[PDB]
């Protein structure tokens, strides 16, 4: 087991960074897809103009 | 009709009575969906990367 | 700027020491390190930095807790200075400059909800789409962040 420096806190830091980095980036698809679906539904609705 | 529709499984919208007005509505609502089409691809490209 | 010792102060404060001297010394270092600048006004300094044409990162740039009442007075000139900054960005090629502006563009919605209409009247959405594929990784990453939060919060 080669000695490992005190960069354990650096690991803590970058993990605590990546957590929100990925949370904020992932929590968007759930919305962006439903907005797409709603707009597309509105489009077919309007397709019956006659 | 409006306040009975929601009680059951329903969705509400609004549409212009005129015809070319509906055409313009279609054009304006169609303009702003390519961005929506692309954004998911972008975020995925970031995610898997 | 170049130090970023903020992580270090807590790291060494928590760890083990038998001496009676450095314990309070590190606390003094931390309190004089953060209070000096992190506890400062922004809008005046924001204007000073933008008019100079020099844009960089600073605790003001990313800090948000002290950004609960800046937006209201960012509208004094109808965002004239900030829209001009966006224009210079459109005529700028420095990746750091590209990213810093979009950061606060996003901060707009993150703090101020009703400023969406002025953003719409900016017309830079297509330029954000163009920025999506610009060569630098940071610029397109931050642009995707900004546009994504804009679109999602636009309904929010």
């Amino acid at each position: 087991v080669p000695p490992s420096g005190s960069v354990i806190d650096d690991y803590v830091r970058n993990a605590s960074y990546l957590e929100e980095r990925l949370i904020q980036m992932e929590d968007a698809t759930d919305q962006i897809e439903v907005q797409k679906n709603d707009l597309e539904q509105y489009r077919f609705i309007l397709q019956s103009g006659d | 009709i409006r306040k009975i529709a929601e009680s059951l499984d329903a969705n509400l919208y609004d549409v212009d009575s005129s015809n070319e007005g509906r055409s313009q509505q279609l054009a304006k609502v169609n303009k702003n969906l390519s961005d929506l089409y692309t954004v998911l691809k972008t975020t995925s490209t970031t995610l898997e990367s | 700027l170049l130090g970023n010792a903020l992580p270090t102060v807590q790291s060494l404060s928590e760890r083990k020491y038998s001496d009676e001297e450095l314990r309070q010394d590190i606390s003094n270092l931390k309190e004089i390190l953060e209070n000096e600048y992190q506890e400062l006004t922004s809008f005046d300094e924001y204007s000073s930095e933008l008019k100079s044409g020099r844009l960089e990162w600073s605790p003001v740039h990313k800090s948000e807790k002290f950004w609960r009442e800046n937006a209201v007075r960012l509208n004094e000139k109808n965002y004239e200075l900030l829209k001009i900054l966006t224009k210079l960005l459109e005529v700028s090629d420095d990746p750091q400059v590209l990213a810093v502006a979009a950061h606060d563009v996003g901060e707009y919605v993150r703090h101020y909800p009703r400023g969406k209409r002025v953003i719409e009247q900016l017309g830079g959405k297509q330029l954000v789409m163009n920025h999506m594929h610009h060569e630098d990784q940071q610029v397109r990453y931050n642009a995707l962040l900004a546009v994504q939060k804009l679109m999602v919060h636009n309904w929010e």
